C-alpha cells in the first residue's frame, strides 16, 4: 500500500507539470479529470487509514495535521469554481494551493523530512539578527526616499524603474543594491539626480558604498552563523616504462598536443597555420600511438581512456562532434600525475554526499517553477511600441523618436515579441528562475512580471507590484539560504576528513632554527649601522613613503604648466632619497648581510627600476609608460612594518601554494570549455550592439578564455547565452553556403553555459573551503593560551644576543634574558 | 646600449658568486638580467612605433631574435631570483632569513 | 472641459476623469510622444 | 652550495646565456623590419636601416 | 525624582509602540519633486509635533529622575540613552528651525528614529553588540583592501589618465553616433584603439566620458570610484572594454583580470576565513557554558 501512494503522488506532479500555454483541449480535460480522480483517492485513503489508525493517534503526527488541509482545500477549490468565482487573483490561490500536494515528497524522502527540521531551528536561533537585517533595510529605504525620492525627474524618455518614489519601490531598490545586481546604474541615476560628476553630486556615492558594504557584511554575519553554528550541531544530532625522464617527456608531450588544439583558427579552416598544425597533430598522434601499443603487452579506466582517445585522433585527418570529442587530451595527464588523480578522486568523493542537498533544491526549484507558470503564463508577450496591447493590433509601422525629440523620427515595423526568459512551460520557468538565482538580469524579469496584465496582452505599467514578493521570496530561499547549506555540506566533507596545542608546540621547539642579525664590525661601519637600523630611522623612512604616495595621488588631468613641472622634479627628489637610503644600508650591512633579507632585495629592485624610469623620462628633452609603475610599488615596503597584515598574507598565500591541483582543475575546465566553444560558436559575426562583438567573442583562444572568465564572474552570461542560439549571422570570413548566412550558433548553448556556471560555481566553492580548511588552526587561534607568535618572540630575543647562528649562548646572558619573555612561556 | 650594459653588469656578479661562499650574489645578478630584458622589450616597441609612422611592413629575422632573448632573459632572471631566494616558509617555525 | 493626463505617473486620475464627465467634456491619456498627435486632434468629435 | 650546485639553477644560468647571445645578436643584426613603398626594399636595424 | 514612580511601570511598551507609529508616519509619506505636496503629506507634518512632544516628555521625565546634573554621569552611560537624546534633540531643533525661518537636508535625520526600536528591545541590543565585536578581527583585512584599492587607483591614474575623452560624433554635429543597443564608447583615430565605423561619423575630443562622465581615471577620486566598482565585480567588463577602445586590446586586460583575482576573489577568501574562524571560536567557547 505504501508503494501505491507514490504511484498517485507522482502521477499528480506530472499532471500539474504538464500544464503550459496554449495547451490542447484534451490536456485541460485530462488534467481536471486527473485532479478529481486523485482528490477522491486522497480523501478516501486518508479516511481509510483514519479508521485504520483511529481519530486520536492519526492527529498525532505532524504530517497529517497537514493532510486534512489538502483534503479540505481540494474539494473547496472544486466547489469555488462551481460558484460566481472570477479573475486570476483568487484563481491563482486555488491552483497554487493545489501544489501543496508536492510537499508530500519532502515528508517522503525521510531524510529530507528532518533536513527541514534542522533548517527551521537554524532560523529560530537567529531570528533576532534576521530582524536587525530587516531594520537595516528599512532605514536605508527611508533614507533613500529622503535623498532620491522625487528627484528622478530627468527630462528624457529613458525609463528608470529602480527609483525611490514610494515605500515598496524604495524597498525593491535597496534589495537590488544589496543583491549587488546593477547597483552601479542606480548609483548613476542618483549622481545625475543631483548635479552630475561635480563636487556636491558625487557624494551621493557614499549612500551606495555604505549600503553595499555594511549590508553585505550583515548578510555574511546572518548566513554564516547558520552554516557554522547550526550545522555543527546536526553533527552531534546524527553522531549520537618506469623510466623517470621518459614519462616526464610524455607529460611534456601531452602539453604540446593540447597546446596544438588551442591555437587553431575556427573561422578559416583552410589556414596555412592550421595546415602546419595538422601535420604536427599526426606526428604527436603517431608518438602517442607507438608508446601505448607497447603498453598493452605487459598486461591484458585511465589505461583505457587514452585507448578511446587516440582512436578518434588517428581516424580524423560525425565530423564536428568527433573533432569536438578530441578534447580528451588534457584528460590523460590525470594518471601520469600523482597529485592530479589524487585531487580528482578526492572530489568525486564530495559529490555523492552533497547529492542529497542537490536533489532537494532541484525539487524546490521545480515547485517554484510551477507556481510561476500558474502566475505568469502567457503574460510575457509585448509589442514593439507599448501602445498596442494585443497581437492583432501590433501590426504595421510606427515611429521611434531619437533621443526623445519629436522632430527627429524614424519608421520601424511593429512586432509582437516574446520575452527571452518566460514562464510558459515548466522547463522555461525553471530556466528563468535559474537565471534569477545567479542574480543576473533579475530586475528585468521583476519589472516585467510587475507589468504582467493578462493571458495574451501586453504590459500595464506598475500593474501588480505585489508580484515582487514571489521574486524576493525565491532569492531569499535559494540564492541566500539553500546556498548557504550547500556550503555547509562541503565543510563537513572537508573539516570531517582532516592536547591539540601540545603536540603543535612540541613540534616547533623540536624543529625550529635560529636567525641571523649581522651585528657589524669596524666602528665606522657600526657607526652608520646604528643610525640606519634605528627605530626612528624606520619611522622617518615610512613617513617619506606616505609622502610619496600623496604626491602620486595629486596628479590629475587637464592641469596647467606648473603641476607637471613640479611633479617630475619631486619624482627625482624621491628617487634620490631612496637611493641614498639604499646605499646607506649597503654600507652598514656590507652587501652580504644586506641581500640575505628578501625585503632588501625587493627594495633594491625598486630602486634600480625607479632610477631607469628617471632616465627614460628625462631623455625626452636631452637629445615606456610601464616603468612609471616602479614608483607606486614603493608602497608595498609598508608591508614589512605591518606584522599582522604580513602574517595574514603569508598564511593564505602559503596555503594557495600547497593546493595547486584544486586550481589545476579550474585551469582544465577553462581550457576544455574554451576549446569547445571555439568550434561551436566561433563563426558568429562580431556586431556592435550584440553581446558577441569585438571585445567579447570566441574567435581566438584568449578571447574565449576571457569570455569564460567573464561568465564565471557572472556579468551578463545569460545575454551571451542568447547571442549563440542558431538565429545568428555567420561572419564573412567563414565559409557558409550562399543564401544561408543566418545559420550560425547552436541551441547546444543552453547546455554549455548552464553546465559551465554550475561547474564553475562548484569548483570555486571547493577551492575556497579547501584553502580555509588548511588554515583552520590559525583562523581559530585563542591568542590567550599559546601560539607560534610567542615562539617567534623567543627566536628574536635569542638572535639578538647571538647574531651569528652558532647555536650556543652563555649562561649569564641566558638567565638574564629570562625576565623578558612573557608569562605564557617564561 | 642600456640593456646590454645591464646584462654586462649582471654577468660579472652572476659569475663572481661562485667562489668564496658568495651564494647570495645570485640575487642582485638575477635582478639585473630582468632589467636588461625589460629595456629590450622597450626597444621592441619604439622601433615598432617608428615602423608605424613610415607600403608594407614586416618583422622578419632580428625581431624574433629580440622577442626570444627578452622573453628568456626576463623569465631567466625571475626564475634565478626565485631559485636563489630560499622558500616561502610553509610551516609555523620556518622563516625567510633562516640559518642555513 | 476636456482633461488630459500626460505621462507615466502613479498619481490618481479619478478626479480629472470626473471633471471631464461632469462638464460635458472628455478625458484623454497621453503617455508618450507617439500618443500626442491622435489625442490632441480627437476633441473635435465631442465638439461636433 | 645548495643554490649554486643544484641542477635547476644551472639550467637557468645557461638558458640565460642563450638570451645573452641573441641579445648581442639583436643589437648588431639589421634584419628585423622591411619597407615596401611601391623594388626598393629596406632592411631595418637599430643602428642603421 | 517624583517621576521615578512612572519609569518602573509598563511605560516601555507604550514607548516602543509609538516608536512603531513614527515608523509608519515615515513610510506612508510620499516624496514629490520641486516643492509639491498632497493632503496626506501635510497631515503627517502635524503628527510630527505629536511624536516630538511624546519623545521629549519621555526623556525630560527620565533625565529628571535617574540622570541629573551629574549625580553619576552613568544614566547616560548606557550607550542607548545617549542615542535617544540625540534622536529627540534633532527633532525639536528641526521642528523649530523651519517655523522660525518662516533644511530638507536636515529632515533626513527622521530616518534614525527606528533605532530606538533596538534601544528599546533588549535582545536586539545583544545581537548588535555581538555583530560589532566580530568586526575587530577584520582590522587587518580592511587595512589591506584599503591599501590595495589605493594602489590600483594610483596605477590606473597613471596608465589611463585622460585617454577616454574622444568619441565619434556625426560630422559637424554634437550628436554622439551609436547603434541600436550600444552605449557610447571611446574612440581612437590614429592609434590602436577602435576606429569608428558608423558611416557619417568622425572621432572628436572634448567628450565627458563613458557613464555621463562618471567612469574614468583622470583624477584620484574618480579613479578610486571606478576601482571600487570593479572590485565589487559589477560592470568590470564595461570598464575593461572602454579602456580597450581607448588605447588598444592587448595590455589593459592585465590590469583588470588581476584586480578581479586579487581584489575580488582573494580578499573575499580572507574575509570568509576570518569570519568563520571567529564564529567557531565563539561556538566552542559557548558549547562549554
Ligand atoms: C598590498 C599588497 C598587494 C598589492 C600589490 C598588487 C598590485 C598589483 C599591481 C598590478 C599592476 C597592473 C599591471 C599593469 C597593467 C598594464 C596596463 C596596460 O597593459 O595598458 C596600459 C599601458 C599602455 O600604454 P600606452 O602608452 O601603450 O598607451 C597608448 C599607446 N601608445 C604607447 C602608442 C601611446 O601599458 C603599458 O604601458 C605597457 C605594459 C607592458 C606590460 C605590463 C605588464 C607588467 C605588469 C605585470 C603584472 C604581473 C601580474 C600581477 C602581479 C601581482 C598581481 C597578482
Ligand atoms: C571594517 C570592516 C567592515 C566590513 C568589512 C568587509 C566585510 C565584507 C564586505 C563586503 C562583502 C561583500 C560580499 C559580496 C558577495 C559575497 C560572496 C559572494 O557571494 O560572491 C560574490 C562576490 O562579489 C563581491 O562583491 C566581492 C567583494 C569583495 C571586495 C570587498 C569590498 C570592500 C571594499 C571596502 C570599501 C559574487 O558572486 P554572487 O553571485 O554574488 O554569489 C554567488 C557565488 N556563486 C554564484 C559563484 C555561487
Ligand atoms: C564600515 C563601512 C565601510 C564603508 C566604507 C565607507 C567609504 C566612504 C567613502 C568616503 C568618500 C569621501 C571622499 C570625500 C569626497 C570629497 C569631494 C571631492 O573632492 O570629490 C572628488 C571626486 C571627484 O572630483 P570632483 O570633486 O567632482 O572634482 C571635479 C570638479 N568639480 O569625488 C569622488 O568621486 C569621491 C568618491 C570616492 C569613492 C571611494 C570609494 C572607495 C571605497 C573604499
Ligand atoms: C543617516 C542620515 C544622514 C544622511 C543625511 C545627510 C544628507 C544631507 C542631504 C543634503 C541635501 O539634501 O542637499 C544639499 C546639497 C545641495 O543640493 P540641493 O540644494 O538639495 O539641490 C540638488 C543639487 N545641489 O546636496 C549636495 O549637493 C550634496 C549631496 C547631498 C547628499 C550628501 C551625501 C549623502 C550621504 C548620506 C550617507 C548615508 C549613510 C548613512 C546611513 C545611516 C545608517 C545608520
Ligand atoms: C525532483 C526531480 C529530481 C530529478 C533531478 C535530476 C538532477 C538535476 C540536476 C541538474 C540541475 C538543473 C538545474 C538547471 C536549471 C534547468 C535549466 C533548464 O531546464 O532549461 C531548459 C531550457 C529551456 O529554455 P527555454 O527558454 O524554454 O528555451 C527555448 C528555446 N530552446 O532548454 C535547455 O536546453 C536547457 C538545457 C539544460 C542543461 C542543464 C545542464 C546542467 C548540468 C549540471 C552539471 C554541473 C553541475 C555540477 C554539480 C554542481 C554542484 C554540485
Ligand atoms: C505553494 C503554494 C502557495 C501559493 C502562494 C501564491 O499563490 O503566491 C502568490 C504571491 C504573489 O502574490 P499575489 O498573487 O499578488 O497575491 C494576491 C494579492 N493581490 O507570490 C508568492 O508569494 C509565491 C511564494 C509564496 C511562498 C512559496 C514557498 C514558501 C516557502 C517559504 C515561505
Ligand atoms: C621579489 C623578491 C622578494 C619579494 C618579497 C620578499 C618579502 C617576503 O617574501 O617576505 C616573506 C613574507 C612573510 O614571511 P615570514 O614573515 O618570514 O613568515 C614566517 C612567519 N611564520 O611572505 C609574505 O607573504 C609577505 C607578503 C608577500 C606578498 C607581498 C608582495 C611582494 C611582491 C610584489
Ligand atoms: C580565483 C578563482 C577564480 C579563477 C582562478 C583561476 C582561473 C584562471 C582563469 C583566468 C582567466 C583570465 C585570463 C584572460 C587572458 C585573456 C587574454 C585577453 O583577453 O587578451 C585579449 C588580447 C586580444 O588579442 P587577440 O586575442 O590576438 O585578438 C584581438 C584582435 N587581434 O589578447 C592579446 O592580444 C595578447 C595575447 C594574450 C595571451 C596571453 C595568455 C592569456 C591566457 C592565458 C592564461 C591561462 C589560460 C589557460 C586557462 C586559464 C584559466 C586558469
Ligand atoms: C518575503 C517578502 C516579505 C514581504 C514584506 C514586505 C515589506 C512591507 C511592505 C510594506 C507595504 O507594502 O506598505 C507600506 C505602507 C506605507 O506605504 P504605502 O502607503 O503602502 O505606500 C504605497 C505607495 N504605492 O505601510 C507600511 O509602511 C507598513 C510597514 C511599516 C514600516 C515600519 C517598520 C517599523 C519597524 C520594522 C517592523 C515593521
Ligand atoms: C578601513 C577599511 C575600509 C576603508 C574605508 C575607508 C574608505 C575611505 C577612502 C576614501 C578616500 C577617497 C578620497 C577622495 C578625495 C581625494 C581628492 C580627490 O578626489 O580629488 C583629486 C585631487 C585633484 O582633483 P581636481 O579637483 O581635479 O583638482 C583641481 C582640478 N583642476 O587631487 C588630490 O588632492 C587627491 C589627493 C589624495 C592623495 C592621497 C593618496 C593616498 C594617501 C594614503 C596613503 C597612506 C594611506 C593612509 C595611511 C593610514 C595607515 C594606518
Ligand atoms: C553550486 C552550484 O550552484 C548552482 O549552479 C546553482 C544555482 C546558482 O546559485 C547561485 C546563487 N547565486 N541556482 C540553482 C537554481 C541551482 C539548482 O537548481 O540546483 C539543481 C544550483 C544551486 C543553488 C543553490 C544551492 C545549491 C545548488 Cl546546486
Ligand atoms: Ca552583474
Amino acid at each position: 500500500f505504501y508503494w501505491l501512494v507514490i504511484l498517485i503522488v507522482a502521477l499528480n506532479t506530472l499532471s500539474i507539470a504538464s500544464e503550459h500555454h496554449n495547451q490542447p483541449l484534451w490536456l485541460t480535460h485530462l488534467q481536471d479529470i486527473a485532479n478529481r480522480v486523485l482528490l477522491s483517492l486522497f480523501t478516501i485513503e486518508m479516511l481509510l487509514k483514519m479508521y485504520g489508525l483511529g481519530l486520536r493517534q492519526y492527529f498525532m503526527s505532524i504530517f497529517n495535521r497537514f493532510d486534512c488541509f489538502v483534503v479540505c482545500s481540494g474539494i473547496l477549490e472544486l466547489l469555488l469554481v462551481e460558484s460566481g468565482a472570477m479573475t486570476p487573483l483568487g484563481i491563482s490561490v486555488l491552483r497554487c494551493i493545489r501544489l501543496l500536494r508536492l510537499f508530500k515528497i519532502t515528508k517522503y524522502w525521510t531524510s529530507l523530512s528532518n533536513l527541514v527540521a534542522s533548517l527551521l531551528n537554524s532560523i529560530r536561533s537567529i531570528a533576532s539578527l534576521l530582524l536587525l537585517l530587516f531594520l537595516f533595510i528599512i532605514i536605508f529605504a527611508l533614507l533613500g526616499m529622503q535623498l532620491f525620492g522625487g528627484r528622478y525627474d530627468f527630462e528624457d524618455t529613458e525609463v528608470r524603474r529602480s527609483n525611490f518614489d514610494n515605500f515598496p519601490q524604495a524597498l525593491i531598490s535597496v534589495f537590488q543594491v544589496l543583491t549587488g545586481e546593477d547597483w552601479n546604474s542606480v548609483m548613476y541615476n542618483g549622481i545625475m539626480a543631483y548635479g552630475g560628476p561635480s563636487y556636491p553630486g558625487v557624494l551621493v556615492c557614499i549612500y551606495f558604498i555604505i549600503l553595499f558594504v555594511c549590508g553585505n557584511y550583515i548578510l555574511l554575519n546572518v548566513f554564516l552563523a547558520i552554516a557554522v553554528d547550526n550545522l555543527a550541531e546536526a553533527e552531534s544530532l546524527t553522531s549520537a616504462v618506469n623510466a623517470t625522464w621518459f614519462t616526464n617527456f610524455i607529460l611534456l608531450f601531452i602539453l604540446l598536443s593540447s597546446a596544438a588544439l588551442a591555437a587553431e583558427d575556427p573561422i578559416r579552416a583552410e589556414s596555412v597555420r592550421n595546415q602546419i598544425l595538422g601535420y604536427f597533430d599526426i606526428a604527436f598522434t603517431s608518438v602517442f600511438t607507438v608508446e601505448i601499443v607497447l603498453k598493452m603487452t605487459t598486461y591484458g579506466y585511465f589505461n583505457i581512456l587514452d585507448l578511446l582517445v587516440v582512436a578518434v585522433s588517428l581516424i580524423s585527418m560525425v565530423v564536428k562532434i568527433l573533432r569536438v570529442l578530441r578534447v580528451l587530451r588534457p584528460l590523460r595527464a590525470i594518471n601520469r600525475a600523482k597529485g592530479l588523480k589524487h585531487v580528482v578522486q578526492c572530489v568525486f568523493v564530495a559529490i555523492r554526499t552533497i547529492g542529497n542537498i542537490v536533489l532537494v533544491t532541484t525539487l524546490l526549484q521545480f515547485m517554484f517553477a510551477c507556481i510561476g507558470v500558474q502566475l505568469f503564463k502567457g503574460k510575457f508577450f509585448s509589442c514593439n511600441d507599448l501602445s498596442k496591447m494585443t497581437e492583432e493590433e501590433c501590426r504595421g509601422y510606427y515611429y521611434v523618436y531619437k533621443d526623445g525629440d519629436p522632430t527627429q523620427m524614424e519608421l520601424r515595423p511593429r512586432q509582437w515579441i516574446h520575452n527571452d526568459f518566460h514562464f510558459d512551460n515548466v522547463l522555461s520557468a525553471m530556466m528563468s528562475l535559474f537565471t534569477v538565482s545567479t542574480f543576473e538580469g533579475w530586475p528585468q524579469l521583476l519589472y516585467r512580471a510587475i507589468d504582467s496584465n493578462e493571458e495574451d496582452m501586453g504590459p500595464v505599467y506598475n500593474n501588480r507590484v505585489e508580484m515582487a514578493i514571489f521574486f524576493i521570496i525565491y532569492i531569499i530561499l535559494i540564492a541566500f539560504f539553500m546556498m548557504n547549506i550547500f556550503v555547509g555540506f562541503v565543510i563537513v566533507t572537508f573539516q570531517e576528513q582532516g592536547d591539540k596545542n601540545q603536540r603543535q608546540c612540541v613540534q616547533y621547539a623540536l624543529k625550529a632554527r635560529p636567525l641571523r642579525c649581522y651585528i657589524p664590525k669596524n666602528p665606522y661601519q657600526y657607526q652608520v649601522w646604528y643610525v640606519v637600523t634605528s627605530s626612528y630611522f624606520e619611522y622617518l623612512m615610512f613617513a617619506l613613503i606616505m609622502l610619496n604616495t600623496i604626491c602620486l595621488g595629486m596628479q590629475h588631468y587637464h592641469q596647467s604648466e606648473e603641476m607637471n613641472h613640479i611633479s617630475d622634479i619631486l619624482n627625482v627628489a624621491f628617487t634620490i632619497i631612496f637611493t641614498l637610503e639604499m646605499i646607506l644600508k649597503l654600507l652598514a650591512f656590507k652587501a652580504r648581510g644586506y641581500f640575505g633579507d628578501p625585503w632588501n632585495v625587493f627594495d633594491f629592485l625598486i630602486v634600480i627600476g625607479s632610477i631607469i624610469d628617471v632616465i627614460l623620462s628625462e631623455i625626452d628633452t636631452f637629445l615606456s609608460a610601464f616603468f612609471r609603475l616602479f614608483r607606486v610599488m614603493r608602497l608595498i615596503k609598508l608591508l614589512s612594518r605591518a606584522e599582522g597584515v604580513r602574517t595574514l598574507l603569508w598564511t593564505f598565500i602559503k596555503s594557495f601554494q600547497a593546493l595547486p591541483y584544486v586550481a589545476l582543475l579550474i585551469v582544465m575546465l577553462f581550457f576544455i570549455y574554451a576549446v569547445i566553444g571555439m568550434q561551436m560558436f566561433g563563426k558568429i559575426a562580431l556586431v556592435d550592439g550584440t553581446q558577441i562583438n569585438r571585445n567579447n567573442n570566441f574567435q581566438t583562444f584568449p578571447q574565449a578564455v576571457l569570455l569564460l572568465f567573464r561568465c564565471a564572474t557572472g556579468e551578463a552570461w545569460q545575454e551571451i547565452l542568447l547571442a549563440c542560439s542558431y538565429g545568428k549571422l555567420c561572419d564573412p570570413e567563414s565559409d557558409y553556403a550562399p543564401g544561408e548566412e543566418y545559420t550560425c550558433g547552436t541551441n547546444f548553448a543552453y547546455y554549455y553555459f548552464i553546465s559551465f556556471y554550475m561547474l564553475c560555481a562548484f569548483l570555486i566553492i571547493n577551492l575556497f573551503v579547501a584553502v580555509i580548511m588548511d588554515n583552520f588552526d590559525y583562523l581559530t587561534r585563542d591568542w590567550s593560551i599559546l601560539g607560534p607568535h610567542h615562539l617567534d618572540e623567543f627566536k628574536a630575543i635569542w638572535a639578538e644576543y647571538d647574531p651569528e647562528a652558532k647555536g650556543r649562548i652563555k649562561h649569564l646572558d641566558v638567565v638574564t634574558l629570562l625576565r623578558r619573555i612573557q608569562p605564557p612561556l617564561g | 646600449v642600456f640593456s646590454l650594459g645591464f646584462l654586462i653588469m649582471g654577468t660579472i656578479c652572476a659569475l663572481m658568486a661562485f667562489r668564496k661562499k658568495r651564494d647570495y650574489l645570485l640575487r642582485p645578478a638575477s635582478m639585473f638580467y630582468v632589467f636588461a630584458g625589460l629595456c629590450l622589450f622597450v626597444s621592441l616597441e619604439v622601433m615598432r612605433q617608428s615602423v608605424k609612422r613610415m607600403i608594407e611592413y614586416y618583422y622578419s629575422w632580428s625581431f624574433a631574435c629580440a622577442c626570444a632573448a627578452f622573453v628568456l632573459l626576463f623569465l631567466g632572471g625571475i626564475s634565478l631570483l626565485l631559485f636563489s631566494l630560499p622558500r616561502m616558509p610553509q610551516n609555523p617555525w620556518e622563516s625567510c632569513m633562516d640559518a642555513e | 472641459v476636456f482633461t488630459f493626463s500626460v505621462g507615466q505617473h502613479n498619481y490618481d486620475r479619478g478626479p480629472i476623469q470626473w471633471m471631464a464627465c461632469e462638464n460635458k467634456g472628455y478625458y484623454y491619456e497621453i503617455p508618450s510622444i507617439g500618443a500626442i498627435r491622435i489625442n490632441t486632434q480627437e476633441y473635435l468629435d465631442v465638439l461636433g | 652550495m645548495s643554490p649554486t650546485e643544484a641542477p635547476k639553477v644551472r639550467v637557468t644560468l645557461f638558458c640565460i646565456l642563450v638570451g645573452i647571445v641573441l641579445a648581442m645578436t639583436a643589437v648588431v643584426s639589421d634584419h628585423w623590419a622591411v619597407l615596401s613603398p611601391h623594388c626598393e626594399a629596406a632592411h631595418f636595424g637599430l643602428w642603421r636601416i | 525624582a517624583c517621576i521615578s514612580i512612572v519609569e518602573w511601570k509598563p511605560f516601555e511598551t507604550i514607548i516602543l509602540l509609538t516608536i512603531f507609529a513614527n515608523c509608519v508616519a515615515l513610510a506612508v509619506y510620499l516624496p514629490m519633486p520641486e516643492d509639491d505636496n498632497n493632503s496626506l503629506n501635510l497631515g503627517l507634518e502635524k503628527l510630527e509635533y505629536f511624536f516630538l512632544t511624546v519623545f521629549s516628555i519621555e526623556a525630560a521625565m527620565k533625565i529628571i529622575a535617574y540622570g541629573f546634573l551629574f549625580h553619576q554621569d552613568a544614566y547616560l552611560r548606557s550607550g542607548w540613552n545617549v542615542l535617544d537624546f540625540i534622536i529627540v534633540f534633532l527633532g525639536v531643533f528641526t521642528a523649530i528651525l523651519e517655523q522660525v525661518n518662516v533644511v530638507k537636508a536636515l529632515r533626513a535625520f527622521r530616518v534614525l528614529r527606528p533605532l530606538r526600536l533596538v534601544s528599546g528591545v533588549p535582545s536586539l541590543q545583544v545581537v548588535l553588540n555581538s555583530i560589532f565585536k566580530a568586526m575587530l578581527p577584520l582590522f587587518h583585512i580592511a587595512l589591506l583592501v584599503l591599501f590595495m584599492v589605493i594602489i590600483y587607483a594610483i596605477i590606473g591614474l597613471e596608465l589611463f589618465k585622460g585617454k577616454m575623452h574622444k568619441t565619434c560624433y556625426y560630422i559637424g554635429t554634437d550628436i554622439v553616433a551609436t547603434v541600436e543597443n550600444e552605449k557610447p564608447s571611446p574612440c581612437a583615430r590614429t592609434g590602436s584603439g577602435r576606429p569608428c565605423t558608423i558611416n557619417g561619423s568622425e572621432c572628436r575630443g572634448g567628450w565627458p566620458g563613458p557613464n555621463h562622465g562618471i567612469t574614468h581615471f583622470d583624477n584620484f577620486g574618480f579613479s578610486m570610484l571606478t576601482v571600487y566598482q570593479c572590485i565589487t565585480m559589477e560592470g568590470w567588463t564595461d570598464v575593461l572594454y572602454w579602456v580597450n577602445d581607448a588605447i588598444g586590446n592587448e595590455w589593459p586586460w592585465i590590469y583588470f583580470v588581476t584586480l578581479i583575482l586579487l581584489g575580488s576573489f582573494f580578499i573575499l577568501n580572507l574575509v570568509l576565513g576570518v569570519l568563520s574562524g571567529e564564529f567557531t571560536k565563539e561556538r566552542e567557547k559557548a558549547k562549554s557554558r
